[PDB]
């Protein structure tokens, strides 16, 4: 597709990144036709209860990139208390707080390091905050039902 | 595809090796401060020093990033692109085969944005050399980097040098001030050694005039002025030591501590290490003298010059720092072949001048 | 084939159907980027008998950026750099995708004409365009001669 503009010359070369040195759990690519729509899957890391899940999300960039973030919502069923109900990831580096030198790899291991250790001072599932800090169990319960559906696709 | 083995921009990820025609800058935090602090004036002469946490941008890629994000102010929006140290300057760097038409637009916009920052219309070379002698003391008198950034000390704005020198060489050699400022600089070397006292309280002290031979004078012509400087550069310390304020004749003119000279000694050990960065320039006799072949090794060789950035820093910080007598001073610097005498050699220069 | 490209062929049909007098052009065989292109002096000024041969340097943001037009032949001209680069509003500031090679070949040669001293490039030129108009021309034939050699 040309890749004449800047972005999507910048998108290959998050792809030639991504996909010479993927990080560990995470492994994303480019639509086979529109290169602005991605689809990445997060593997839950261990010692968290989002293990043995195969988290699927979308990313969709504008050429606008990489000077806008782009827009990245879970596809899977997500309970997290820095996740919104529609798969909208409330998080800082990929709102506000976005550097045009982060790429498609800074964002999977953000979003990758946000299931292990959640924000949930700042939340966006009220009820998956108030778990989170009150009972561990019933929130370890709760993320284990969304990995078993993370296996439904 | 491939990766880019030198400057990179951080935005796009690319350098000269797929944009060779793009200018690519150098986030840099100046503000407004006194160009010499012992002027005996009430106010002080007014220039501006810079520092940086040397971060490259493509001049393009930091208008584009800026430009889109509307809502919030371009330097406020620099910072997040600068490794959250905040900025207000972009240092533009010459490509070899970038177009002197696309470096002085980037000149001119570095310019005003030090005109904003500083206040100081005009920038003007001269300010800009007191710029360099500036940072310069404060890697002598260990001064902080990142207390108005956030970020960034030694590392980052010992590879800032070359290129904030590259700045005045452009000048100098565009405006044809070389010869001005050569037979301004050889003035000041042949000062009689009663102005000596009274230059050391100068604006344009010795300080400001061996960052200026640093732009002009090859390095065969400041080994042998090496000891001369030194000498002006130790004078300077006494001065300024047993007289903070003002003088004109040296009263005490007795040796003192070694911390009141490790200052001016600093700023000699960076200097020279600079020099031995740039050996490998050719001398002359290449369309212009030392400020033209100097300015022409920084263009083309932006790798090797990092390297010996690290190299001259790991010397500086390993070797120069912990030096603790005068003696181990010409140790570390090597001037024992040609001051055989170190004892004599400074209490006779303190005794030469009155 | 990129957008870039695609555009650059229509620039070389215009430049080889309607070549504009004193200008031809052309990019090189094996990149499409990098165009070589010569103007002869204009009739009537001191750079007459002058074939001053340039360079062009585009990339995939043409038409949307300007590209890098630099003089190989040596130039003394107020508004041309020692490099050869040329300090015009239509290749910096005020440049328009609507532009061609051959609307910047065309713009170029008219500038030999009508020089920009108030916004100069080489300052010892446009020094001597407005002060010492014998000198300027006595160095611009000068530089019309070495154009001749390679
Ligand atoms: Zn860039």
């Amino acid at each position: 597709g040309s890749m004449s503009t800047p972005a999507r010359r910048r998108l290959m070369r998050d792809f030639k990144r991504l996909q010479e040195d993927p990080p560990a759990g995470v492994s994303g690519a480019p639509s086979e036709n529109n290169i602005m729509v991605w689809n990445a899957v997060i593997f839950g890391p261990e010692g968290t209860p989002f293990e043995d899940g195969t988290f699927k999300l979308t990313i969709e960039f504008t050429e606008e990139y990489p000077n806008k973030p782009p827009t990245v919502r879970f596809v899977s069923k997500m309970f997290h208390p820095n996740v919104y109900a529609d798969g909208s990831i409330k998080l800082d580096i990929l709102q506000n707080r976005w550097s045009p030198t982060y790429d498609v790899s800074s964002i999977l291991t953000s979003i990758q390091s946000l299931l292990d250790e959640p924000n949930p001072n700042s939340p966006a599932n009220s009820q998956a905050a108030q778990l989170y800090q009150e009972n561990k169990r019933e929130y370890e319960k709760r993320v284990s039902a969304i990995v078993e559906q993370s296996w439904r696709d | 595809l491939i990766e880019e083995p030198g400057l990179t921009c951080c935005i796009c990820r690319e350098g000269y090796k797929f944009q060779p025609t793009k200018v690519l800058g150098i986030y840099t935090f100046t503000k407004r401060v006194a160009l010499e602090e012992l002027e005996n004036k009430p106010r002080k002469q007014q220039g501006y020093s810079t520092v940086s946490h040397f971060n490259i941008v493509h001049y393009d890629c930091h208008l584009a990033a800026v430009r889109l994000a509307r809502g919030r102010e371009e330097w406020e929006s620099a910072a997040l692109q600068n490794a959250n140290t905040k900025c207000n300057g972009l240092l533009p760097v010459w490509g070899p085969h970038v177009p002197e038409s696309a470096f002085a637009t980037c000149l001119a916009r570095h310019n005003t944005y030090l005109q904003e920052c500083t206040g100081q219309r005009e920038p003007t070379y001269q300010l800009n050399i007191h710029d360099i002698k500036l940072l310069f003391l404060r890697f002598a008198m260990e001064q902080s980097f990142s207390a108005d950034t956030g970020g960034g000390g030694r590392e980052s704005n010992i590879h800032l040098i070359p290129y904030i020198i590259h700045t005045v060489l452009y000048v100098l050699n565009t405006t044809r001030a070389t010869s001005r400022e050569e037979k301004n600089l050889q003035g000041f070397l042949e000062q009689p050694k009663e102005k000596w006292v009274e230059s050391a309280f100068e604006v344009d002290g010795p300080y400001y005039f061996t960052v200026l031979a640093l732009h002009i004078l090859p390095p065969e012509q400041w080994r042998a002025t090496r000891v001369e400087i030194l000498r002006r550069l130790l004078v300077t310390s006494q001065a300024r030591a047993v007289a903070p304020g003002g003088a004109t004749r040296l009263t005490d003119k007795a040796v003192k501590d070694y911390s009141a000279y490790r200052s001016s000694l600093l700023f000699w050990a960076l200097v020279d290490l600079i020099y031995n960065m740039f050996k490998k320039v050719p001398t002359s006799n290449t369309e212009g003298g030392w400020s033209c072949s100097l300015a022409e090794y920084i263009r083309h060789n932006d790798m090797p010059i990092y390297e010996a950035a690290d190299k001259a820093l790991k010397t500086f910080q390993e070797e120069f720092m912990p030096v603790e007598t005068f003696s181990e001073f010409l140790d570390v610097a090597g001037l024992l072949s040609e001051i055989t005498d170190p004892e004599s050699f400074l209490k006779d220069l303190l005794n030469s001048v009155p």
